């Protein structure tokens, strides 16, 4: 079901929004109309207030009609920009519509901004608009921008790629370091602390399902995936550990008996919560390629019964072991117009819906309860301390009515 | 080419959208790319409406470019009617639609649907969003609505009233319940709640009433020639502007003035001996231009403080805020940036600001007690209590809700002395 | 014992506060030199333009014993010579009780030919609203006397007084349910009545009780000597809304509507704005009705589980914990402020709603706060139109609820958004 | 003679418990008087302050000794939840005086098993003996017997002055010339001045009647002299403080000179807004006349009556005699006839009650509520703008709003 005829999804450029988090020491510039700085600005609601590192710059008609002259004007910005924020080192020229249609070259304004502005400070570039990307598309678009910058490692290191909480960054760390083997190397280091070197020798593993061009910017490098349901739920951070301990030839019998009271403390929790979402049905729609992780948690561990699971775009070749532990049961789907996913949604009388938030309050007045997806990717939600919250965040026993 | 961090407006489609929203029975059609299409969450969430927003849009890709973008096109519109089934359509272009090579007007005009169509030309970036709310107006209004015979009973019109107004809701249903204080008869409210009949019949008023000139001094001037329609000039905000907006309505209809001020009690509580220390209190304005306009009188005159700031985002209205703010002795500040009037709040470091979100949390940053009196505002400003900003009750709510963060500040600094 | 603060005072400002809801009604109070604070009062908290009309006697130390009887007798005269009043109530303060005067013999002596009034209460044992409600018994026992009903359906609005929490805007939407429903208000009291509507009280049909603090007992008089049926409910919220217009229109016998378009409320807190608002826990403390209202409204519409419920009214403890047990929870009932403190720490409740005393705690604890209760400050009386019944009452409700809950997100946001010294080096070690 | 409008003595209590942060204030007043001191300084009660009242149940009129052991385990159980006062104050209200309970032999025995640290003083705050900051006499009239006796020449400020404006006043007393500046409502117990035989002392505020009558009984001397109301009437007590002590009139135009022209220039620059304005007096705490003086020589103003709750002729005298013959003084306060007269005088700015005041706004007058001075500083140099913009800020507000 790939019908083109209504999208309703966000510009990658949504991804700045939650991606300055990890890196403090990251600074956007967006070639940006002023509708893409009305979506950044609208979006992080509070953060504007608080002086984040988005710059959306409007390309007004006199920069627009030419190209050098945008050109040129960039450099200047950046300029100003590195003057106000000394502390900053690290900026992205992040595509933008208007950008993509003029067909701005970013890439080489980007190198040459880094070749005047130095070694202390460096620029990388990449195209987070809607015309190529959508949503999460932003993210790994980033990150596999700044792979090849990274310098190539020759240690066999234990690999986490993609943005996530500093908490669960550092929870995962002492798991992993509780298994024993497996130096762990923050591919979205803080602030760029630790610049990451990634090689051949660093096979990786994946905890953001959405991570796409990720897999190619480490194949590039030479490192491999490694088959691994993405850590969602107690069950699927458990299967995912003991596909880190597989590939580092951990003892399954250690493995099992470290990790014993972290689990009974996540089954706790998502026992706390499996009861308010019993024999009920669910219908996802595409919003930020979370939802067959999602699927699976939910009809395997909270009992959940998935109608169907919307997704933009499905990569297999990853998220082969999600649809191996995920059942038969709801339709995969590769991009469904908006209009005829609301048709099926309307048929199926769907208990709980995820969608975007843009249709939530309509489906909420037709009658049918609904979680939006743009709060998960905020929200912590991706190991044992939160696989008790993952559910929770879907529990909503409102009951109003 | 300006760094912006944050803005005070959207692109001009945005306030087209606005107007289309507020109006049943039109459909909206954006040539819009892929992701653009966040515009309807701030309707569905910050207004919170229960319907989806009156819209369709292409969403074209990277791989639809040239012929495609027509293709898709051609189809949102045909779906659009054929699902939707909208009495108005009405064609429209983004930011990005206008640098293609995708004529709109030809592209409605090849589909040649029955229901009438126009075309929206936004100059996206030569202008802002209430520009865009306002040329959708005058572009419907000279589409279908005709001079036509006026009305058995004096009947008026209320223009601008649009949705993700300030209050909007409030305002009109103040306004009308005023003006059937006198008995006038409203016609049709428009665009918050019009119809292709609504604004068919707009024709029928004996005079129109500019209840937000933002979105509806030109159709206002349009109806002044098209269809003969007197519009009336003074914005009723404040006790002092509605007896002069309840004066002209009265002249202009004819009928005998009969205000109520039975419910008012914003001159007592302001007159009242709790109220001295208000007095002399430096104060900041900025926002919408009436808006601003409006709390600079009822401040100076009913309040008792005294204007040191005054501003307007609202560039097309710089005019009569720089007119006032001669007539106040002040330096209007026109600025689009936060950085201008955040040094002009710290170079004055007026007592109290009243302004929009930015400068409630920039005086949250500088310790200042702030209020929120303009258009750009979250959630939580729009009410589920009806609030009118305008009108005898509207005297109220704005003195209270500028007491408020005096009085909260006032406290804390008594209980801070009295610990201490 | 030792005090600090009181919720209710002495009845006589109870009293004295129908005295000045109502119009034409001189209180001649037997008072020191001193009690005279509960005009400033009046005068600053309801705003008042006239001086509420309550004349003291003020009595000082020489004058004792033979003195003071003669004092009384001539601020009775003065008193009425001056305003004119067409009815005079008598009472006397705590001190007054303990030097035996009788103001009723007293009041009597002078033979005004405006009926005179005997109100008698105890000053130590009782509050104030203890003087409201046995003030509204003399007059309604007084003036008020059976006679024939007017031909159309009406009623009769009996609870909301003087210096009362939210009472204006309260008739008014009252009334405005009413008149949409088509029964027409042949008397409000005490707010905007006269001696002469307190005669016409009788006239209407069937009775409505907005506040029992203050009408309870003047209700059960009109339903014994009247023959006047009242109603049991009190419209706060939107459930209650439709059980008052049921039991309303059952009582009239007239077709039962209401004007949901002003409303707003249930898909207010339907949108996912009130997702993150389920699970927050409420404690309430105030008066009877508003608390009793308030978790009602709180645990349906409001999404909230009641984690304290609390009161000081004496006289209403046992309908609060009928309430209670249904709730699970307990009563608090009480009048020290040391209790709620020692519960609002044993609970350590998101949000508190309750009277100032609640909204200063919540303060210091650093817990979003919120008022519904009576005893409060100037501030807490609005100049806009704010009425906590109706459906405009519902949406009121919902906006001064989520309020601190809106302000409390946003700050904490802010806080932990721009949160100092961003390290964490334990990722990736 | 008639109806009154004053507040009963416990008002005071409010700035004492300031003024002292040592003192603890228990009344035994009524629901009454509690909710007189309970709605009175909200912020006070939420912060914790040092009054409270006994209310005593109905067992507790009858039975006096009863009453009395309940108000010893009260004294007994203050000292758990605030082990830092030393000094205890059992105010009178109206209802104990009516059940005549002795207070005295109270503070007696209860200091009998309080020893050394803690003692309880007994005065009256009852509004059918005291009125409003008779209250404040009272008190300092009570503490002034305890003081100890000494030989050594000391000038004693009595007053419950503002901590800035003591600061402020005894700078300028020091730089003058006089040595001591030791002050009766000392901040803590340890500061309690001596009062003996050479003892002199100036009254700060006008209705300390009481202390004035005290000391003098100690064998204190009074330095009669004008209140610090304003440049000038402050310039006259130092000039009179500087005789008392000998002190050279150069030295003294070398110090008060500086701070009389700052001062002089912020009573103008509040001058005009209340320029020519007939200002009626209402009594409230007996610091009328003084005020009327300085409004009237300074400022300009034409006052039309001066009320206030009783007059201490000697005290006073000086503000009286630099005061203007116009103005007729007025005792007692009969509500009714002084409103009548003030509508028959018509006067721009009225000093009341604030029970009156929101009423005498909606007719149209305005009202300046008297309160303020007591409560905000507006004593000597520093402050004498301050206290013009307070009778500055009412007509200004009633000029901008109406029209
Ligand atoms: C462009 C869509 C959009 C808009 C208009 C807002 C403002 C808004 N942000 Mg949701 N924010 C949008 C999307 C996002 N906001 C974000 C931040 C955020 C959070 C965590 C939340 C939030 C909310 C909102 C709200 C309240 C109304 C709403 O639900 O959209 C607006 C207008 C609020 C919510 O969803 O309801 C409880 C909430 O918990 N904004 C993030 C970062 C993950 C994204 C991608
Ligand atoms: C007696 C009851 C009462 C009432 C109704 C108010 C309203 C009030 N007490 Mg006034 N306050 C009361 C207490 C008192 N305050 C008094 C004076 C006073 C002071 C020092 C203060 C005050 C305040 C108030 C205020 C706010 C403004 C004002 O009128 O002063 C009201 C409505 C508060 C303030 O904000 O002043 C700027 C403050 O510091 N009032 C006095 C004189 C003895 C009393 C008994
Ligand atoms: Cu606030
Ligand atoms: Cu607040």
């Amino acid at each position: 079901l790939k019908e083109r005829g209504q999208r309703e999804v966000f510009c990658g450029l949504t991804g700045i929004i939650w991606l300055h988090r990890k890196m403090q020491d990251a600074f956007f510039l967006v070639v940006g109309s002023r509708t893409c700085a009305h979506l950044l600005q609208s979006a992080a609601g509070v953060m504007i207030f608080a002086e984040p590192r988005f710059g959306t710059a409007v390309l007004e008609e006199k920069d627009l009609a030419g190209l050098a002259d945008a050109n040129a004007e960039l450099d200047r910005e950046v300029d100003r920009l590195l003057a106000r924020r000394p502390d900053i080192r690290q900026l992205f020229l992040v595509g933008s519509c208007p950008s993509e249609v003029i067909k701005l070259d970013l890439h080489r304004a980007a190198e040459r901004l880094s070749a005047h502005h130095g070694p202390a400070v460096r620029v990388y570039n990449f195209s987070g608009s809607g015309i190529e990307t959508t949503f999460t598309q932003g993210e790994d678009a980033c990150l596999a921008s700044i792979v090849p910058t990274l310098p190539a490692t020759e240690a066999r290191e234990l690999l986490l790629v993609g943005a996530l909480p500093d908490v669960v960054e550092d929870q995962a760390v002492s798991l992993l370091t509780q298994l024993g083997i497996g130096p762990v190397r923050c591919l979205p280091a803080h602030h760029a602390a630790e610049a990451p070197g990634v090689g051949p020798n660093t096979v990786f593993a994946l905890v953001q399902p959405f991570l796409g061009d990720t897999h190619g910017a480490l194949t590039r490098r030479g490192a491999r995936h490694i088959a691994a349901p993405f850590p969602f739920g107690e069950e699927g951070t458990t299967l995912w550990l003991k596909a880190i301990a597989d590939e580092f030839g951990v003892s399954a019998e250690t493995f099992e008996a470290v990790t014993a009271a972290p689990r009974a403390r996540a089954r706790k929790a998502v026992a706390a919560a499996s009861e308010g979402l019993r024999g009920k049905s669910v219908f996802f729609l595409p919003d930020s390629q979370l939802e067959p992780s999602l699927a699976r948690f939910l009809t395997r561990e909270c009992g959940m019964s998935a109608v169907e699971v919307g997704t933009p775009f499905l990569h297999r070749g990853i998220l082969g072991p999600d649809l191996d532990l995920l059942a038969e049961g709801p339709v995969l789907s590769e991009g469904q117009d908006v209009e005829r996913q609301l048709d099926r949604v309307r048929a199926a009388r769907p208990d709980l819906t995820v969608c975007g938030l843009g249709l939530a309050n309509p489906l909420e007045a037709e009658g049918f309860t609904t979680k939006w997806a743009i709060e998960l990717v905020f929200t912590p939600v991706h190991f044992y301390e939160q696989a008790g919250d993952l559910a929770g965040l879907f529990s909503r026993p409102v009951r109003r009515r | 080419m300006k760094l912006t961090l944050w803005t005070y407006e959207g692109p001009p489609h945005v306030g087209a959208m606005r107007v289309a929203t507020g109006m049943t029975g039109m459909h909206y059609v954006l040539h819009a790319p892929q992701g653009d299409t966040y515009a309807d969450l701030l309707f569905t969430m910050i207004e919170r409406r229960g319907k989806r927003p009156p819209v369709s849009y292409t969403t074209f890709q990277a791989r639809d470019l040239g012929s495609d973008t027509a293709e898709l096109f051609q189809s949102a519109c045909r779906d659009a009617y054929e699902r939707f089934q909208p009495q108005a359509i009405m064609v429209g272009s983004s930011c990005t639609a206008e640098l293609i090579q995708d004529d709109t007007g030809g592209l409605a005009d090849a589909l040649s649907l029955p229901v009438p169509v126009v075309h929206l030309e936004l100059p996206s970036y030569q202008r802002k969003e209430n520009f865009g709310a306002d040329e959708s107006f005058l572009q419907i209004c000279r589409k279908l609505a005709r001079p036509m015979e006026r009305t058995e009973k004096v009947s008026c019109n209320l223009l601008g009233p649009t949705a993700l107004g300030f209050r909007h809701r409030d305002d009109i249903l103040e306004v009308t319940r005023l003006l059937e204080g006198m008995g006038i008869a409203v016609n049709a409210v428009a665009p918050m709640g019009a119809s292709p009949a609504d604004i068919a019949r707009l024709g029928a008023a004996h005079f129109n009433v500019l209840l937000y000139p933002e979105t509806g001094e030109s159709a206002a001037r349009w109806a002044e020639k098209t269809l003969k329609q007197p519009y009336t000039k003074t914005v009723p905000i404040g006790v002092g502007a509605t007896r002069d907006f309840v004066a002209e309505v009265a002249a202009l209809a004819g009928v005998a003035p009969v205000a109520d001020d039975s419910r008012l009690r914003q001159p007592w509580w302001s007159a009242s001996v709790d109220s001295t220390y208000l007095t002399g209190k430096r104060v900041f304005l900025f926002g919408d231009a009436t808006h601003v306009i409006a709390a600079a009188r009822v401040a100076r005159d009913e309040m008792g403080f005294e204007v040191v700031g005054m501003g307007c985002y609202n560039r097309e209205f710089a005019r009569p805020m720089r007119a006032a703010a001669k007539g106040y002795g002040l330096e209007a500040l026109v600025t689009d940036d936060y950085l201008e009037v955040e040094e002009a709040i710290q170079a004055l470091a007026p007592e109290l600001i009243l302004g929009t979100q930015m400068e409630r949390h920039i005086a949250k940053r500088l310790g200042i007690p702030c209020a929120v009196i303009s258009a750009p505002v979250h959630v939580q400003d729009f009410p589920a209590r009806y609030s009118p900003q305008m009108g005898f009750e509207g005297a109220n709510v704005l003195f209270d809700t500028w007491i408020h963060p005096l009085t909260m500040g006032l406290e804390e600094h008594l209980l801070t002395m009295f610990r201490e």
